[PDB]
């Protein structure tokens, strides 16, 4: 419930981080410059050993570190509203559980990074009979995730289908929980997160010639299901359509590489517009995007190091 | 002082309260951004002490205010 | 090959280190200035006045001899910790500090109680309410002995005297300030600054004689003219500053000047709730039995030491934090904060 | 005089109090928000100072009617 | 007069506080959202000003029965 | 010209206008933010906000209009 | 007469202003739901003012109470 | 017969003025949520309209308070 | 008399208005969320309109105080 | 006869008050979170309803004292 | 008794009053908390219950202050 | 001769509801902070407990001031 | 006659509201640390003091319902 | 006649308790905030309990002027 007890920790977060001078000194670098300069980092906390795989286990406990503690800090409205935050890695895990459960891999072989739930419960609901007696086995009690599985849990126990269509109720649950709080800052985010995660999967499904309604989910306001449909056939016009919206640069454009980056920065830009109220959650949703959109980009220009890859091949990428 | 003596400290009394009702209702909210502010740096607490000594205006009236009252009785 | 030339001058001497130059007997107050940011290389540290002023205030505040000699006792076994010689290392506080840090804050200390036995005598106050039994001070109502300058239960008398004096102390700091911030404005060639100091004396000058003329006595032919030249000087200086600062920041600088009242109220609160709980306790101790004397002064004892506890160190802290709040930004202290003296260490 | 003037004073001090409730309560809001726009950026200092200023005219309001209500009474 | 001025003055009083309380009231949520879009952006800076200056209407109206109630005190 | 009722009208007058004032700003602070932010997101919706935050003042003229009356047959 | 007349035009006033209050107090989330659709889409004039003008109803029956009572008085 | 009938006017005035405050308070919140559900189905709007009327229970008990208190003085 | 008589309904004012105040206190936040479960699903509109009706028994045990007092006057 | 009478009516007036506002208050988040769990599954339903009905008790030690008064008087 | 009677009630209603008003405001946060568990799991069924009617301690302590006055009445 | 011993029950009273009010006040969320840690972790159901009935000191400070009452009555 | 009771009332009233923010207080100060409390059991003491810290008002009104009686 | 210093002392509780309810309302949010910050690190608990005890202010002037109530009653 404490807008502002966890936001003097996430300001004391945000104030700590790699400005984009230490990238623009570190673009001309081979890995052994960037291994000191994300050794001189926050990532130097918990920079280990060496290589791509242990600058990427630092970069990821790092941001465990930094931002993983917002699903604490918080009890009942700000506990909520942080667990739909970051609901990306737990429906990640949920959905990589899902795969080796009626896919035969072992509960071992999957990794499931930490997201919003704990290893023991995870671990549990990994072995289960039931697909209801597996979303109550990880049912915690602010997961959406627990009412939208139980919820598309009466079609079968682990199939694709039934996978998709837990996915658009997860979708749906956060859009109706967000609509279902005092939430003027937060409600826009996840409609637009929605509304471009319907964009997204138009534009990479670009030419696939499928239903557009069934495609279409409730609760977007960039475009409509008759702009989804023309964006459904090969036609960046209603992409192109996107004028006033959030979507200012993004016109003209039908690869997917290139509507995800312009869906990416646009969601930047409208996160990042969050510091209108800081006392509320915004200033912790953007410091939340900014940590990501940096870490991603510290994820690439390791890459990138390591590999020795040219400032004209890290340039799409360093825009944000 | 019969009706005037009686009445008029509990007229001081009624604005000294609220005057630190409504002063304590600001010192709320900026105190807690102060903090938030103080807890993300220890370096622009210059400012931070500026605003939350700002609100003080009020509770300086009401006390004046009280001062009056007493010198009118 | 030693270029030792000089620093640059009050015109931006920014990227210049700044360090204090304070007396043996103001380097204690270098701790409590550390507080603060460094100077703008040109600014004037108020650290000595801040000595002169807060242990003074202090002392008007802290007027208890029971307080007082706990303070005592308690420097006296900080100077055995720091004659032991280890790092004042509280675990509890998770704290450990210098023992030269901890030799300065007992000097303070000293140079505190100093002043704070000296306003207790003037309330005539031992520890707490002693004259209640042994009239050491000197009542109309109850002369035991020879008077006191503060009757400190009787107020009537005090309390348009102590709200005088109090108000008398912060209008003697913000002329202080506001000359100060003028001086500064002149060394440095800030005319804005020393325009803007100048309309701000004009006009807390016309707004003290016009408040003093019409709310308080009658005769305010002297003062008429007055507030007259007090409002055209700072109409002048607003004319020769034209940026606006309005109105809010005159009424900011004069309600930081009436802040200095807070002080009294403070001292003569801890004041009436020492000598209150220590005669509640006297009273159901001698008056109720004379016999449960020493049970009951023991309980008021220890309700008085957790007052005290509660309350003495915001008491001790309100001044400083109203001197930090009037002297600095009266001065400005808040621009740039210029640069630290960091040489090499060679910590050994 | 007597139930005028204990009358006349009960309504100043609610006036006042009321007025200063109403000033600390959007200054609450006000200290808060700038507060947060000065730990984002403290280059809008002065906006924001007078956006924290603004509440201060229904106080100076009441003091003009308590100021009213002193030369009445 | 003695029993009906002090009512009349004390219901003025009232009538003042309780509008500079709404006016308060009203003034945190608009500075706070003037301050987010003056952080947003300064192109705002009389908008923002109009949006603020609109809270004063219920205060003119108290002080123009203000007026009238000294002018029938 | 009544010993307590020619206060007690104008008392509660005060009162009705009172608290008419401070239901109007009650509702124009929730107004006054979201038109604030509708026009921080567009400024070309300006006549519908500058509507919908005038449309709070309706008990405000009620209150005047009720104190009208209330002062004139006092 | 004597002081039944003020004291019923004092009820009249208390339940014309908290009626109003409540009025206020419903349009506050009400209106603030409806500028949000609007900030939405321009596509609900004739839901989001039809869903405003819903209130008015307590207001209407406090005027008519206060009729009553002028009436009565 | 004094102060009777001003007094029970002044009761009527609180019971009708009080409950119109608690008929908003429901209704703020009712209000909101159907002007969400609006803005979020259109074909909504019935349901909505039925809570929107379902809180004036307490308007009418208060109406009928009112015309109580009024046949029996 | 008639001083006994108008205390009584200002009793009865005070009764209603506030216990018609904290029945909408209530049917806020749950028409709130009915209102939410609704748009969700419209089929637990039973259980949503059964938690709906539910909160009126305070109500009813203040009807049933005011109808005493009617009867007493 | 005497003013009592109005007096213990003025008394039990704003007991039943404050109890229904004391228990719509409870029933105001109780009511939210039920529906919220409802809308869940109704699986817990007869938890939820006992959960909702526990707020009756104070209602009941008010009416216990209304009832005593009324005896009383 | 005379009129202190109706007084002695009038203070024993506001008390126990009071009391709900405040046991009603801790049961109300405590019941959406409690109602929260519920819905996570029934293994807190008691537990929530413990924590739900731990706030029915004031609500004693007023009934047995109510009867003191009762007997003083 | 009346209105003393009354008026000081009633002074009683409203000290033991309010200091109640406040106990409950802190106690919500004091309870439910206990109910989100007891459904985290069951075995830290004592200390919970403890810092829900550290707010009971103000009730038995105005037990205490209610007892004064009596024995001064 | 009556300098007796209203005095007593305004104590009363003085205390009720002294409590009533105190526990205001005490609301926010228990809930941040049963907070801290739940995230580690390290942290008791200096939530301790900072709950403990709320007692001056609570002390002041004691002391001032202490002095009415003593003048009533 | 002797209704003055009942009155003068009643007017100075209603100043103390509502001077007290604005520093604790203050308290609340700066204590939390305090807490939330010191909780994080056990670096600057200090700077945290200034903030904490900079609203003790308010308590002073109000017991300063009650001071003076009393030695002008």
């Amino acid at each position: 419930d404490d807008f502002a007890y966890l936001n003097a920790r996430v300001r004391v977060r945000r104030g700590t981080l790699l400005k984009e001078s230490f990238f623009q000194e570190a673009l001309d670098l081979s890995f052994a410059d960037f291994l000191r300069l994300l050794s001189e980092t926050v990532y130097g906390g918990e920079l280990a050993g060496q290589g791509l795989p242990d600058v990427d286990r630092a970069v990821l406990r790092t941001q465990a570190k930094l931002v993983g503690d917002l699903p604490r800090l918080v009890t009942g409205e700000a506990r909520e509203a942080v667990r739909l935050l970051l609901l990306r890695n737990d429906l990640h895990n949920l959905q990589a559980l899902l795969r080796a459960k009626a896919t035969g891999r072992p509960f071992e072989e999957v990794l499931l990074l930490p997201g919003t739930l704990r290893e023991e419960v995870w671990r549990q609901a990994y072995e289960a009979q039931d697909p209801a007696g597996m979303a109550q086995v990880l049912a915690v009690p602010g997961h959406p995730l627990a009412r939208a599985l139980r919820a598309v849990l009466r079609e079968t126990q682990d199939l694709a289908r039934v996978e998709a269509l837990l996915a658009k109720r997860f979708f749906e649950d956060v859009a109706k929980a967000a609509k279902g709080l005092d939430q003027p800052a937060l409600r826009d985010y996840l409609a637009l997160e929605v509304d471009a995660e319907n964009l997204r999967t138009a534009f990479k499904l670009q030419g696939s010639g499928l239903a557009p309604d069934a495609f279409f989910l409730k609760g977007g306001r960039f475009v409509d299901r008759v702009r989804f449909a023309r964006l459904m056939e090969g036609d960046y016009a209603v992409l192109d359509e996107l004028s006033g919206t959030p979507f200012s640069g993004l016109s003209g454009v039908r690869d997917l590489k290139a509507l995800e980056r312009g869906l990416r920065c646009v969601l930047l830009k409208e996160a990042k517009k969050g510091v209108q109220d800081p006392l509320g959650v915004g200033l912790v949703l953007a410091y939340v995007k900014e940590r990501e959109w940096e870490a991603v980009r510290l994820r690439l220009l390791a890459r990138r190091a390591y590999f020795g890859l040219p400032r004209a091949q890290v340039e799409e990428e360093v825009v944000c | 002082g019969g009706l005037d003596r009686g009445l008029i400290a509990v007229g001081m009394g009624l604005a000294v309260g609220l005057a630190a009702l409504g002063t304590g209702v600001a010192q709320a909210r900026i105190g807690a951004a102060g903090v938030g502010a103080i807890a993300e740096d220890r370096s622009n607490f210059g400012t931070a002490l500026i605003f939350l000594l700002l609100p003080e205006t009020l509770v300086i009236f009401g006390l004046l205010i009280a001062f009056i009252l007493n010198g009118r009785l | 090959v030693y270029a030792f030339e000089p620093v640059d001058e009050h015109h931006e001497a920014d990227r210049i280190p700044v360090v204090l130059d304070n007396p043996p007997w103001a380097k204690p107050f270098e701790l409590l200035v550390s507080f603060l940011n460094t100077p703008k290389y040109g600014t004037f540290d108020p650290t000595p006045v801040v000595p002169v002023f807060f242990p003074f205030w202090f002392g008007m505040i802290v007027g208890d001899i029971g307080y007082a000699l706990l303070f005592y006792l308690v420097g006296r076994w900080l100077s055995g910790y720091v004659k032991r010689n280890e790092p004042l290392v509280i675990d509890l506080f998770a704290l450990k500090l210098k023992p030269q840090v901890i030799g300065k804050l007992v000097h303070i200390l000293n140079w505190m109680v100093f002043w704070t036995v000296v306003w207790g005598v003037i309330y005539g106050e031992f520890f707490g309410t002693f004259l209640e039994h042994l009239g050491v001070f000197g009542t109309p109502e109850h002369p035991g002995l020879i008077p006191i300058l503060i009757h400190r239960i009787d107020t009537a008398k005090t309390a348009n005297l102590l709200i005088l004096l109090s108000v008398a102390f912060g209008v003697v700091l913000v002329f202080f300030g506001l000359a100060l911030r003028a001086y500064l404005g002149l060394k440095h060639r800030h005319m804005a600054h020393f325009w803007e100091g100048v309309g701000y004396l004009g006009g807390l000058v016309g707004v003290l004689a016009l408040a003093a003329s019409y709310l308080g006595n009658l005769q305010a032919g002297w003062l008429q003219g007055l507030m007259y030249l007090g409002f055209g000087v700072f109409l002048l200086a607003v004319l020769m500053s034209r940026i606006w600062l309005m109105i809010p920041e005159i009424f900011t600088q004069a309600g930081h000047i009436l802040s200095h009242i807070r002080i009294y109220a403070v001292g003569a609160a801890g004041g009436i709730l020492a000598g209150l709980l220590t005669d509640v306790g006297f009273a159901l101790a001698e008056r109720l039995g004379l016999l449960g004397v020493l049970l009951g002064l023991l309980v008021a004892g220890v309700l008085h030491l957790l007052i005290l506890l509660l309350t003495t160190l915001g008491h001790m802290l309100q001044p400083i934090r109203l001197l930090w709040v009037e002297f600095f930004t009266k001065f400005g202290f808040y621009e740039e904060n210029g640069r630290p003296y960091r040489p090499f260490k060679s910590v050994r």
